[PDB]
C-alpha cells in the first residue's frame, strides 16, 4: 500500500506506478489490486517525449464499485518538462475517440484535467494507494509535488451517494507549465487554487473547491471552499489562529481537511480526506514521521512556500 | 429487419438493396443495373446510381417512356427552386468499408461507411401521420459534401433535414406536402431556410450546429445525461411554413432519433424499455467545437427490431 | 380530481381546496388524499385581512412518496391584495418555529415561496390535482392566473432520484404584489422568469429556470432554461418557428414543456412538466377545450399579454 | 444519567442537583442552602447561588475559613483581568419552566428553560485530553445576558467558549492551563480576544456569529446537510495562545457538539450510529440573521446515555 524509492525517470516512475498497483503484495492479497482497461500511444512525437496513456479502473474496498481513472504522460523536450496529467469518469468507452483529437473525452462524466510536474531525471518517490484513492508525492529538490484522487467519506449511506469522486493536484491540467514556476497558483493538496481540485457532486456535477478566492476563476467555486483553511471567510484579521498553529509538548495534532459549500440555494457538508491532515511548520518539516495511535503520518509542504498554512501530512499506514 | 455487408461499388449496394426489398414484397415498378422506379403503399420514388454518388426523386405517376428524372409529378418541376435540381446523395469512389441497412414496408434507412470514420446516410419513407390529416408525408433524403480537405461540414454543406443551408442548386432531402396553401397537389418541399420562399420546410437535421434553426436543438444538446450516464431519444419534428409565415407542425421521423455522442461509440448499444437502439454517427466524429472539419457528436439512435 | 366553480372569496377559495384535496371521489376511492400536518394562524391582524398557513402531506400513486407542501394566505385590506403564497420541502417540525418569526423557515430544505394573486371577491376557478401534482388557475376578470407544483416525470429509475420535487408560480414570492401589476416578471407557468419556478435538483439544490435572462437574477440560472419557449439561445433571429406555431387543419398539436440545465461543469436532462403543453393562441385562446385521444386540455394564457409564447394547456382528465 | 423536572427558585435547582450529585458519588467537601465547595478526582470547584444569578469560581486546594471566592488558587486573584472577577451566570428570579440535566463521574452539564423561549445553560467538567499530557483542563462556563429589551446578543455578551466578547469586569466562562510559559501552576485562562493578553483561549462559543474567531465556524454554518436532512456533530476545539502567540491546540469538550437548529426544533431527536443525542437551543430561536435579539439557530446537542 505505500512505497518509497527512486525512479531514474518519469517513464521509470509510470510503469514502477502501476506495478505498485497492480502487484503489491496488499493489493494482491486483499484483491484490491486494479485492472488496466485501456493502454496507447496515440501521437507521434516530434520534438517531444513519447506520450504514454493509461486507463485504469476500480472495484474498491467492498468489490461492489465501478470506479474509473485516467492518466497521461505528456513533455517537451525544448520546454524541457514531462508532466504527467491526471482525470477520472465513471465509463470507458475505446471507440468513442474521434478520428485524431483525444480519448480523455470519451469518459463518461469526464472532468479537467489534473497534473503532477516532473522531469527525465533520478526522482524520489513516495506512493500511497488503497482500493479506493490513491496519493502521489514527489520530493522534488527542496520542492514537494503532490496530487492524487479517490474517494471521500461522506456522512451519508454510500446507497444514495456511491461516487464521492475526488480528483485534486497541484495546477489546473488545462495548460502546459514548467516545474520551475514560482506563482502563487502552483500549491499542494490542501490549499487548492484555479482549478486544483475538482469532486463530484451527487447530482454528477465536477465542484471545484479552491481555499482563496480568483478573478480568473468562475464566480460559482468562490461560495465552495475548504473551510480549515478557508478560515478567512469569517475572521475579520489577516493573522488567525490556523496559520499560527503549533505542537502541544512536542505532540502534532493532526486537523481534519473538510468540504463543505455555502451558496444561496442550500448547505451540505460532503465528506473528509481519507489519510490527508494538516500540521504546523515550526521545530518540523517534509520527510518527517510522526507516530499517533501506532499509525505513522509523513510530513509534505507545498512547492510555492513552506509557512504555516501550506503544510500538511499524509497517513502512511 | 437489420442487415450487413460490404460492397466495393456503389451498383453493388445497388443490387443488395434491391435484392432485400424485393424479398421483403416492395413493389419495383421497373428495375435495372443503374435506375429503379420503385413504389409502395405510401408513394413513388425513383433512384439512379452515379459514378460516385446517388440522385433521387419522387414521384406521383407512373410512365415507362419518360427518364428517371421524368417521371409525373416529378420533385424537379415541382419545386420552388429556379435550378429546378433533384435530391442528391454524394460518395467516395465505392469502395466501402460496410453498410448497415434498415428495411420495412414503409419505410427504408442506410447507413454506408464508405471509409474509416466516413459515413453517408440515405433515407426513404414517410413521417408518421399521428392522426394528423394530410396528404403526402413521403421524404427522400440523401448526404452531400462541399469540399473534402477544407470544412466539411461548411455553411454551404447540406445534410438530411438540414434547418440551415446555402446552395442554389442542389438540396440534400425534400418533404411532400400537398394542397399546401390551395396550390396544386404536387408539391415537393425543400429543406431550405434562406431562399425566403413562401412554402418551405425545416428540420433537426444539422443536429446542434450554431445557426441550426429548431426549438428541439436543446434537447439534442441535452440528450446525454450527466448524472447517470443516461441517453434518450428525442423525436425528429419537422415543421412546414405557410404562405405567410405561419408554421405548422407536420409530424414526426418513424423510428428516428438525433441523440449525442459524447460518451458513447459507433454502434454502442443502450436499450431504453423493452426496445433496442442502434446508434452510428452521421459523417465523422470529432471534438465538441470540431463543426467544420467533422460532424462534431450528432448522433442517429435508430430502433432495431 | 378536476373541479370547475366560483369561489366567494379567497378565504372560501382555500377552503373549497381543501375539501377538494380531502374528500374528492377520485382521491377518497384511491386512497391518495393528503394530510395535514399543521393549520394555524400565528399572526395578529392589524388593517390586514386574517393570515391562514396550512402544510400538508401526499404519500403519491404508490404511496411509499414522502411529500410536503404549505400554503399560506397573506393579505393587506388597505392595500387589498389577498395573495396566497405556495412553497414546497422534505420535512416539517411544528417545534422548530423560532418565538415569533415564521414557520415555513422550519422545513427541511425550505425553499423560497412562490405565490397567487386574488382579492376577497367570488371569484371563478379551476382545480387540478393528483397524487404527485397539483394545479390552480384562476381567472382574474381580463387577467389569468395560474400556479403550482409536484414530481417531474425524470426519464431514470425513481431509486436514486425520488425526490423531483417542483414549485411553480406567476411571481416570486419574496415581494408583496397587487394582481394589477405591469411589470414583465408577473407572468405564467410555461415561461418563469425572475424566480418564478424553482426545481429540486437531484443534490438538493433548488435550481430556478428562466425562460429570459435577466440582471437582477443571479448569473448561475442565466444558463438553465425551459428549452420549448427559450429557442433563443440557438436561433440567429427574434422571429422562430414556436413564436409562429399554428395549429395544423383543425388539430391543435401539444409540445410538452422542458427542464433542461447547460452549465461549464455539465449537462443534464431533468424531466417534464405533467399535464401542461404549449398550444398556439391562433383561432383559439383561454376557456377552450380540445380533445386528443379522448383526453381533453384546457387553454390558459399568461397574465401578462395573450401572446403565442404567453400562452398554454393543461391537461385535465 | 439524563433527570428532569421543575423549580421555582435558583435553590431548588441547586438543593436537586446536589441531591443528584452526592447519589452518583460526587465528593462534596462543604455544602450549604446557597454555597458549595466541592471536588472530584479531577478538579475543585466552588458555586454560589445569589438572588437572580450563580457565582461560579475555580479552586485548586481547600479552606473551610475562607469564603467561598477566597480558595486557595482561586480564579479571582490568578487570572489576567485587572478586575479579578468570578465567572457569573445571569440567571431570572422566577419560576423556571423547566431544566434538564446530564450528571456524570467527570462533568455536569445543565440547561435551563426560565421561561417559554429563554434557556439558560451551565457546563461545569474536564476537557477529554486525548493522551495529550498537560495538568488541569478543567473549565466552568456561564451564560451572561447584556441588557433585557435591546439586543440580547450583543457585541458586548459573553457566552460559553465565546471567541469574541467586550467586558472589562465579568467573564462567562473560563479554563485552566497549569504551568503555561513557565509561570507558576496556578493559572486560569478566561476566554478573551480582544485583551491582547500574553495569555488567553478561544473557543467556538458563539457558534457562527459575524466576528468569531474559529476556523470550525464554517463546519458549524455547514452542519445541516441539504441533500437527506442529516445533521454531524462537530468536535468543540479549545484553542490557547502562547506568549509569543503561537496557539496550541488544547482538546475538545466531552459528549458536546454544536449544529444549525435550522430544520429541528427544540429537543427533537436525530440518533447518529449507536449513539443518541439530545439538542437544544443555547438561549432563544431566532431566524438566521437574528444575532442581536436572540441566539439565532445555534443548538447545543448532548450524547444522552
Amino acid at each position: 500500500a505505500t512505497e518509497f524509492g527512486t525512479a531514474v525517470n518519469h517513464a521509470d516512475l509510470v510503469e514502477r506506478l502501476v506495478q505498485f498497483l497492480t502487484a503489491s503484495p496488499d493489493l494482491v492479497a486483499a484483491g484490491q489490486a486494479y485492472e488496466k482497461v485501456f493502454d496507447n500511444t496515440i501521437p507521434a512525437s516530434g520534438t517531444a517525449i513519447a506520450v504514454r496513456q493509461v486507463t485504469l479502473r476500480a472495484p474498491g474496498l467492498g468489490g461492489t464499485d465501478a470506479i474509473y481513472m485516467g492518466i497521461q504522460s505528456y513533455g517537451d523536450t525544448a520546454l524541457d518538462y514531462y508532466n504527467l496529467r491526471l482525470m477520472g469518469g465513471t465509463a470507458f468507452n475505446p471507440g468513442a475517440i474521434p478520428p485524431g483529437g483525444d480519448y480523455w473525452t470519451a469518459f463518461a462524466n469526464y472532468s479537467p484535467r489534473v497534473q503532477l510536474l516532473a522531469w527525465n531525471q533520478p526522482m524520489p518517490y513516495w506512493f500511497f494507494a488503497n482500493g479506493r484513492r490513491f496519493w502521489i508525492v514527489v520530493k522534488v529538490s527542496t520542492i514537494y509535488e503532490s496530487a492524487g484522487a479517490g474517494f471521500i467519506l461522506p456522512p451519508c449511506p454510500p446507497s444514495q451517494y456511491p461516487y464521492p469522486l475526488a480528483v485534486v493536484g497541484s495546477y489546473r491540467g488545462d495548460v502546459a507549465t514548467r516545474w520551475s514556476d514560482v506563482s502563487d497558483r502552483h500549491r499542494g493538496i490542501s490549499s487548492p487554487y484555479e482549478r486544483s481540485c475538482y469532486l463530484r457532486d451527487p447530482a454528477g456535477r465536477w465542484l471545484g473547491f479552491t481555499v482563496d478566492g480568483g478573478a480568473a476563476n468562475e464566480s460559482d467555486y468562490n461560495n465552495r471552499t475548504l473551510l480549515p483553511l478557508g478560515c478567512g471567510r469569517y475572521a475579520g484579521s489577516s493573522d488567525t489562529v490556523v496559520k499560527q498553529l503549533r505542537d502541544s509538548f512536542g505532540k502534532f495534532p493532526l486537523k481534519a481537511l473538510q468540504f463543505v459549500t455555502r451558496e444561496t440555494e442550500g448547505r451540505r457538508y460532503l465528506g473528509d480526506f481519507d489519510g490527508a491532515f494538516y500540521v504546523p511548520t515550526l521545530n518540523s518539516g517534509a520527510e518527517d514521521v510522526i507516530v499517533e495511535d501506532g499509525v505513522d503520518h509523513v510530513v509534505f509542504q507545498t512547492a510555492w512556500r513552506s509557512g504555516n498554512p501550506w503544510l500538511y501530512a499524509i497517513r502512511k499506514d | 429487419a437489420y442487415f450487413t455487408g460490404t460492397a466495393n461499388n456503389p451498383a453493388d449496394l445497388l443490387a443488395k438493396v434491391r435484392v432485400h426489398a424485393e424479398s421483403l414484397g416492395w413493389v419495383t415498378d421497373r428495375a435495372s443495373a443503374s435506375e429503379w422506379l420503385c413504389h409502395n403503399a405510401d408513394g413513388y420514388w425513383s433512384f439512379n446510381a452515379g459514378a460516385n454518388q446517388f440522385q433521387m426523386a419522387g414521384n406521383t405517376g407512373f410512365d415507362n417512356s419518360l427518364a428517371w428524372n421524368a417521371q409525373p409529378g416529378n420533385s424537379v418541376q415541382n419545386n420552388p427552386y429556379s435550378s429546378k435540381g433533384p435530391t442528391v446523395a454524394q460518395l467516395s469512389g465505392g469502395p466501402f468499408t460496410r453498410y448497415h441497412l434498415f428495411a420495412t414496408a414503409a419505410y427504408l434507412h442506410l447507413h454506408v461507411e464508405i471509409a474509416a470514420g466516413q459515413f453517408r446516410p440515405v433515407m426513404i419513407g414517410s413521417l408518421n401521420k399521428r392522426g394528423v390529416g394530410y396528404t403526402g408525408g413521403q421524404y427522400v433524403c440523401g448526404s452531400f459534401i462541399y469540399t473534402p480537405g477544407q470544412a466539411l461540414t461548411n455553411n454551404w454543406s447540406s445534410h438530411p433535414f438540414d434547418g440551415y443551408h446555402i446552395q442554389y442548386s442542389n438540396s440534400s432531402c425534400m418533404l411532400r406536402l400537398d394542397g399546401l396553401d390551395g396550390g396544386p397537389s404536387p408539391e415537393w418541399l425543400p429543406f431550405d431556410y434562406t431562399t425566403n420562399v413562401p412554402r418551405r420546410v425545416v428540420g433537426p437535421g444539422r443536429g446542434n450546429y450554431s445557426s441550426q434553426y429548431h426549438p428541439d436543438v436543446g434537447l439534442i444538446d441535452a440528450s446525454a445525461n450527466e448524472l447517470n450516464s443516461s441517453t434518450t431519444t428525442v423525436p425528429c419534428a419537422i415543421y412546414a411554413f405557410g404562405a405567410q409565415q405561419r408554421s405548422r407542425y407536420v409530424g414526426e421521423v418513424p423510428d428516428f432519433g438525433i441523440c449525442n455522442m459524447a460518451f458513447l461509440a459507433p454502434g454502442d448499444p443502450l436499450v431504453v424499455g423493452s426496445d433496442t437502439w442502434r446508434v452510428y454517427p452521421l459523417l465523422q466524429r470529432g471534438t465538441a467545437t470540431d463543426f467544420d472539419s467533422t460532424s462534431a457528436w450528432v448522433g442517429y439512435c435508430f430502433r432495431v427490431v
